[PDB]
């Protein structure tokens, strides 16, 4: 016989971070989060990858 | 308003005295990134399928 | 990845020795029916109107 396995993980954002992220240089909006959500994306991409 | 007995005197000119900034919050999910509004804010949560 | 001092034999021919079987997860509600897909899925939530 044979039987699988199951691997899931969870990754959140509160209000303060999602609200509150500009850079460090320059006077940019608060719109970058939604630029860093796309880096956890394609690392939860690449960690599946690695079991 | 005024409290009775005491006057506010102006001294420059009579106009303006700085601005009320606002600061925007948050609404979601246009495509799949965030978008930020400025002024005042009314949303609705529509639980009308809940128990 | 292999160690300094070691090698791995392949005894019977070369080739690949087994399989990694993707098995089914759990897709909400295509139709009025349960779809199902296979492969590792990513999603959202989009808590964006919460308090």
């Amino acid at each position: 016989t044979w039987s699988p396995l199951a691997f899931k993980e969870s990754r959140v954002w509160d209000e303060k971070e999602i609200l509150y992220l500009g850079r460090l240089a320059d006077e940019v909006q608060a719109g970058v989060i939604n630029e860093q959500i796309a880096e956890s994306l394609t690392w939860l991409m690449a960690r599946m990858r690695n079991r | 308003w005024i409290p009775v007995g005491e006057l506010i005197v102006l001294n420059q000119s009579t106009g303006p005295v700085g601005r009320f900034v606002y600061t925007a919050h948050v609404a979601g999910q246009r495509n799949g990134k965030v978008v930020y509004a400025t002024g005042p804010y009314l949303t609705v949560k529509d639980h009308l399928q809940d128990d």
